[PDB]
């Protein structure tokens, strides 16, 4: 007659995409909606347990998120469970979830390794993933011409979440997995002096198409250097690996976007450099039920959780939340439809597996694996104001490649640079 | 995704990470 | 008035060197001499409950491990730890009994990473640690002219416990925390030709000093192929890492000791390439109660758990429990004696820290890092009779090499190779 949700995310900490305070009332909006949808869960009254994933420092932690999931499987006996988000946190807590046969959803949990579902059973992606990513960047070198060599920088470090690590990783196995050309990779730290003239040599002597996950200073830092030392558009292409457009302000106003604007001095410099840079981003939702559920969203934040939603695709993460819940809503009804219940999370988990949806986010699918599919964006500035923006967008489901707005994708030669020089990197 | 690799594959626990052997870097503690 | 033990090991797989049917009576055995010493926690009664590491599959786990030790916390509240020994089940355990500052007893759990004892606290090792691997080659280096470049292959996979990559890792960072020379490493599948070929290149580009970890037959094929491409001990040196003595018999009989020796066809030919290559192994407890030990848990493993303990180093690991945990409750019984109590986990362990100790395994020593000083040998053949013996040995608590029965370091040139060839590797 109910039907408890066990919630394992930062409860305390809103730095965070997947952050509670920004999670919980995209789901409050979501069991909202199951009410009044006669047609969803009749008569049930979903009940939410909720545990943190963070350690005492406040961050999401390996040791947390496993304690608090085990606490409420035994204090609640749950479901489901939601979240964690963090990769740390999800690995164990996947794997006690896929232990005790109850179904896991997620917007977070982006790793390769959560990827595989035999060991991460009844786990449900409905957010973003790092292969998908490779699925971009595979159908970017196929619809462009580079099928030699590309290099890949990212920066790492341990003590966060390496996002970076994770974002490069997915990248870097799914990218050979499909076209397996030569894809260098150098790990560098943010902070350290010491590692931008390895860094630049690597870029000279590694690969023309180049791709970066730093942060926004990081990668302008990188193409300042690039542009001082002759690295220029018509033979080399930076790609930022920006997925939550970290380097750009909100796609609903602040019109328009230069993110080698600093207000330092280099302004002038850092703009020239650009030039060579496009941004790879996520795909804002353009369709208008997004729209509303982010105004729905910054009302119940404000309200009933004291926080500040502010625009940026960090919302994409507690849409899907959104989005994840009530597709598995709909999947737990029609398997009591059928004479199922709600523990059947093998039932209910191939019901939400390969499965189109129609969300907050829009269009959404579920592949066979059990990951959503996920769209992403490319921009570029036009060499008239200097100011990026979307030339590209990709389809994750159908995997096309299709123009934004008649723009193009903007080279300083008037055509893409090939993955090789004219001669060897020598 | 199952494919194996020096670096990238090796399950999710930070006792794997400890010196990014297998992986190209320019770090350490 | 009783003291509860929690156990999480393999209680069922024999396979392990902390497998429960070879800890299990050398922690029988020690209880026992508990009993029968009125200076050791008089009057109060040890009780042990287990908790098995082991997963569905039978191999110990990253999920079976932490949900046992949960498991045991809440029924039984236990005052102590013990195991596990695997490296990935020791991790999420340490980082929970860590969180719940319950002190922990293991010989397994070698990892550079269980080392950082500000994460894993109160985490005790009386067992070998792979950075005191780094501190033998240090020693073997200072004391051999080695000062620039080495060479490390090891043979590494996914679905075991990695252990060539945690030996490598220890090795490799303590090597350059002491040393800073450059150390190249290069990973191997061990059942794939194609991995050969590269390997051989990468033993005549990248050193003459040369550590292998990986199974003995690997390891003999390498040098089989080493001596058939020209690689002779008047300019290479092969160190096999086998902590556990995997290529050798028993030091008790099987008297004399052949690694090369198989049987195939090859004995001639591998024995002419083995003159070129030493073995590093763990030592052999020297001292009389050792040999004691071993006879009484071989009895009582045949008796009360039907299992038959073969002589060889493994033999170290169950000896080294049952000594931690003879170290332990003298700890316990003086904080007991100043007013203290068994709960007082942070007292119990600094009392067990930085402090020389005599048990079955003879003189121990845990470190100010909380981990015992582990002791080294080194074999190698003398060109007579082609066999292995020790004739070198290290002592972690002093850290000095000594002559062995006054044998001598076997060279085919009188002295070791330098670690740079006359030229460059070109
Ligand atoms: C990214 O690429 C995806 C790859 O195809 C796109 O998917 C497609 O989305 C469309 C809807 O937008 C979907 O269409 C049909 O879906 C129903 C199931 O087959 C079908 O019954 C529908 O038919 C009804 O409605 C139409 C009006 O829409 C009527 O005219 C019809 O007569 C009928 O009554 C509908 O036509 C495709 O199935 C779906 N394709 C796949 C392969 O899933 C994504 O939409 C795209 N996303 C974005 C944001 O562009
Ligand atoms: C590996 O190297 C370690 C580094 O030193 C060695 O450690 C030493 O071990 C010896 C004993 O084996 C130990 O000796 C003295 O230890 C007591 C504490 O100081 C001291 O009270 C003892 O003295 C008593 O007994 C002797 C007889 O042994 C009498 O003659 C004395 O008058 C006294 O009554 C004892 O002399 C060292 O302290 C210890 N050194 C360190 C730095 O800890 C290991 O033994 C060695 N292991 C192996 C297997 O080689
Ligand atoms: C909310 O979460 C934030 C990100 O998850 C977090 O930020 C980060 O804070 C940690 C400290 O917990 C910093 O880390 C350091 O970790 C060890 C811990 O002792 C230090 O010794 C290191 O020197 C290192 O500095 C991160 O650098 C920092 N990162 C970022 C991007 O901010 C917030 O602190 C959390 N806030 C609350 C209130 O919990
Ligand atoms: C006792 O422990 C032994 C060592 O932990 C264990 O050995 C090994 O068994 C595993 C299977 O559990 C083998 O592994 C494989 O793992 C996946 C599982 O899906 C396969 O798809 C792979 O192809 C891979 O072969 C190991 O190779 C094997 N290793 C060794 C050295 O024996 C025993 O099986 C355990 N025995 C019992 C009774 O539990
Ligand atoms: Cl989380
Ligand atoms: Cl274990």
């Amino acid at each position: 007659s109910d039907l408890t949700v066990a919630v394992v995310l930062p409860l305390t900490n809103t730095s965070y995409p997947w952050s509670w305070a920004r999670v919980g009332p995209a789901v409050e909006l979501a069991l909202a909606r199951v009410k009044a949808r006669p047609d969803l869960l009749p008569g049930w009254t979903v009940r939410m347990v909720l545990g943190s994933s963070e350690n005492a420092a406040g961050v999401c932690s390996d040791t947390a998120a496993p304690l608090a999931a085990v606490d409420l499987k035994w204090e609640h006996s749950p479901a489901v469970f939601l979240g964690p988000g963090c990769v740390y946190s999800a690995a164990p807590v996947g794997r006690f979830t896929a232990h005790w046969r109850v179904p896991l959803l997620t917007a977070g949990a982006p790793a390769l390794g959560i990827g595989v579902k035999d060991e991460y059973a009844l786990t449900t992606r409905t957010g973003p993933s790092h292969v998908k990513l490779g699925d971009f960047v595979t159908a970017l070198h196929r619809r462009l011409g580079w099928e030699h060599q590309a290099l890949v920088l990212y920066a790492d470090r341990l003590g966060d979440d390496r996002p970076c690590f994770f974002i490069v990783e997915g990248l870097y196995m799914r990218v050979r997995e499909r076209l397996n050309i030569t894809v260098n990779h150098q790990e560098f730290v943010e902070g350290d002096p010491d590692h931008y003239p390895k860094l630049l040599r690597a870029v000279r002597r590694k690969g023309r198409v180049i791709y970066i996950c730093s942060s926004p200073d990081a990668f302008r830092n990188l193409m300042l250097l690039a542009l001082n030392a002759g690295l220029t558009g018509e033979d080399y292409v930076f790609f930022h690996l920006d997925v939550f457009g970290q380097s750009l302000k909100s796609a609903q106003g602040l019109v328009p976007q230069k993110p080698w604007e600093r207000g330092d001095g280099q302004d002038r410099s850092a703009r020239q450099a650009f030039q060579a840079a496009k941004i790879i981003t996520y795909k804002e939702p353009d369709n208008p039920e997004y729209l509303e559920f982010l105004k729905q969203l910054k009302l119940l934040a404000d309200k009933k959780f004291n926080f500040t939603v502010e625009d940026g695709l960090k919302n994409i993460i507690p849409a899907s939340f959104h989005d994840g819940l009530l597709l598995y809503v709909q999947a737990v009804t029609e398997t009591l439809a059928q004479g199922g219940t709600v523990t059947d999370g093998e039932n209910i988990t191939q019901r939400m597996w390969n499965r189109s949806f129609q969300g907050v986010t829009g269009y959404l699918k579920i592949d066979r694996n059990g990951d959503r599919d996920t769209d992403f964006s490319l921009w570029d500035m036009d060499p008239e104001t200097g100011a990026f923006r979307v030339v590209l967008n990709y389809n994750g489901t159908s995997q096309e490649l299709m123009a934004v707005s008649e723009h193009k994708l903007y080279w300083p030669l008037g055509y893409p640079p090939p993955d090789v020089p004219k001669c060897g990197f020598d | 995704e199952v494919k194996y690799d020096p670096c990238f594959g090796h399950k999710i626990d930070r006792i794997n990470h400890v010196s990014n052997l297998g992986c190209p870097s320019l770090r350490d503690p």
